[PDB]
């Protein structure tokens, strides 16, 4: 009968050459999740056409910050088949008030406070 | 080197052409409404949406992809 | 059977049985039958409060 | 004169398809997707008993103001403006 | 009152500017067009 | 027999007025007109898809016998203008291919000159400089 | 349906706006009745707005 999966956690231990293939620092890890959806709930079980709902992912190729929670992390691991996740840099720091009308997220995942439409 | 050098004739050159006038009937490729129109001078094109624009109205199109 | 301001009355209304509730109570104001609705049975409250007032 | 019996794609015989390599290729490219969300999930920030009670204040707001919608549901105003304004259908020139 | 002031401001009353309260006349649902006509519910 | 219809006539006119071009009976006759208008205006709908489709394909088979003139094929056309950053559509390219071909050749030796520096870098595969028109212009 | 309806080319009426613009519409007709409710909105549109316009 089909049902729900149980993932292992082992393969939700990170390893070193994981590390340096998607370059990420064990210590100081990354705080906010950047979840896109890739695919489309249809063919798919209720609980995960639910999830997706859940998440706020119900349009594709939208993308949604997440929190890099165990819990928000477990939806995303029920999930995980139908996301794509990077996580969010800010190479300029945290949006402030003054700053907040002027933002791009860009394909990289870093979202920029200041944004010219100008030439370097 | 070389090659930066014979750019930089050929960029010169092209622009004494331009500062001399042999030229004549310009068309520029423009970006406008969502749409690429190549467009000449005293040419008309159909613009589907209100532009919030009074009739007989000058204004300056400006994302110029190409002009030749 | 109100005649006047009957929005003065709902202002009244509202600033009398904000205490008694907390939020703001939800009224209806109907001016051409010059009547008042309150979500909630507040029928003594009201009637004692007319009374005081001399209505 | 090559027959499926039935229909091709159901039943004990069926007509038989083939992978293809940009097939593969699309697989292959969706597994590579996955292994990297794979890794980001496998990297947590805070523990359960550090996030057991971070966002109840805001949970509770938000469930407040839903509580407080579907309590101010109620019909609306009625108004001598808008039947005297039904009056203007018979307003003649002269 | 401010009514009767509208009153004197607003057209003559007649036979021809009368409506009912709105909400008390439902209307009537009939078995015509593609909704409620076919096999009428 | 009272209230019966007094503008069936104009009903049957709308239907047959939208029916009149049509061959046979289904230009006159109101049953089989309408069962063909309701056609016609489902089609209609989904030719603005099938029209959409159609001229972008006419667009590429324009550029890709353009580009065949200069000896360049239409991927390779295609893809170093988009890495030339020159982002010219298909309908602008398929009427520089058409009416200005001086124009077009400058296109297409752009994007064959931009496909050898692609090529020279990827055998170079060390850290020479970039080449001359492989620089991306970076906005900020 | 295009089909079944005429087309035309876009165009001018006389390669308006190259030297200057003129306006193309020459004449506006107004029919309305004094004791038309069907006419009410056209009689306020006298009253007000017709001479601004
Ligand atoms: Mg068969
Ligand atoms: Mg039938």
């Amino acid at each position: 009968k089909f049902t729900r999966s149980r993932i292992p956690e082992k393969v939700f231990q990170a390893s070193p050459e994981d590390h340096e293939k998607y370059g990420g620092d064990p210590q100081n890890p990354h705080k906010l999740h950047i979840v896109t959806r890739i695919k489309s709930t249809r063919r798919r079980p209720y609980w995960e056409k639910d999830i997706i709902k859940m998440l706020g992912l119900e349009k594709a190729h939208t993308p949604q910050v997440h929190k890099n929670i165990p819990s928000v992390n477990a939806k995303l691991k029920v999930v995980k088949h139908l996301i794509r996740i990077k996580p969010l840099k800010l190479p300029q720091g945290l949006p402030a008030e003054e700053n907040m009308s002027n933002t791009c997220l860009k394909s990289t995942g870093e979202l920029v406070v200041q944004w010219h439409l100008k030439p370097v | 080197v070389e090659e930066t050098r014979h750019h930089a004739e050929v960029v010169k050159k092209v622009n004494e052409m331009i500062v001399t006038g042999q030229y004549g009937r310009l068309f520029a490729v423009v970006h406008f409404a969502s749409r690429q129109w190549k467009v000449t001078s005293e040419d008309l094109i159909l613009i589907g949406n209100e532009l919030d624009l009074a009739c007989g109205e000058r204004i300056r199109l400006e994302k110029v992809l190409l002009v030749g | 059977k109100v005649e006047g301001d009957i929005w003065a009355l709902q202002k009244d209304v509202e600033d009398f049985l904000s205490p008694l509730l907390g939020k703001t109570p939800v009224t209806q104001v109907n001016e051409v039958t010059g009547t008042l609705r309150i979500k909630g049975y507040f029928d003594q409250e009201l009637k004692a409060w007319l009374l005081e007032k001399g209505f | 004169r090559g027959r499926i019996p039935g229909r091709q794609w159901i039943g004990k015989h069926r007509r038989p398809r083939f992978v293809s390599l940009r097939a593969k290729q699309n697989m292959i490219r969706r597994l590579e997707i996955e292994a990297e969300n794979h890794y980001w999930l496998s990297m947590p920030y805070m523990t359960r008993e550090q996030e057991r009670g971070h966002a109840a204040v805001r949970r509770r707001e938000a469930f407040e103001a839903i509580k407080a919608a579907a309590t101010s549901k109620f019909p609306p105003h009625r108004f001598i403006a808008d039947q005297l304004d039904h009056l203007n259908v018979t307003k003649k020139w002269s | 009152a401010r009514a009767l002031d509208l009153l004197r401001g607003l057209p003559r009353v007649s036979l021809a500017n009368l409506k009912p309260n709105p909400g008390s006349k439902k209307p009537e649902r009939r078995p015509r067009g593609r909704r409620r006509g076919r096999k009428c519910g | 027999l009272r209230n019966r219809v007094t503008d069936r006539y104009f009903r049957i006119q709308e239907v047959l007025k939208h029916a009149r071009h049509f061959r046979g009976r289904k230009n006159r006759c109101y049953r089989l007109a309408v069962r063909t208008v309701i056609r016609a205006f489902v089609k209609c709908t989904k030719a603005r898809y099938l029209k959409k489709k159609n001229m972008r394909t006419l667009w590429i088979n324009r550029i890709t016998a353009a580009s065949q003139e200069h000896g360049l094929k239409y991927p390779a056309l295609i893809g170093n203008l988009v890495k030339c950053q020159v982002e010219l559509n298909r309908k602008v390219l398929a009427d520089l291919a058409i009416y200005e071909p001086k124009t077009f050749k400058s296109l297409a030796a752009l994007a064959s000159r931009r496909r050898h520096e692609g090529f020279a870098a990827a055998l170079g595969d060390g850290k020479e400089p970039e080449g001359i028109f492989s620089r991306v212009v970076q906005y900020h | 349906t295009a089909r079944g309806t005429p087309s035309r080319f876009l165009a001018s009426v006389l390669h308006n706006g190259l030297g200057r613009y003129v306006q193309q519409l020459q004449r506006l007709s107004f029919s309305v009745s004094r004791d038309g409710a069907s006419s009410r909105g056209a009689r306020e549109f006298v009253e007000r707005e017709v001479i601004d316009f």
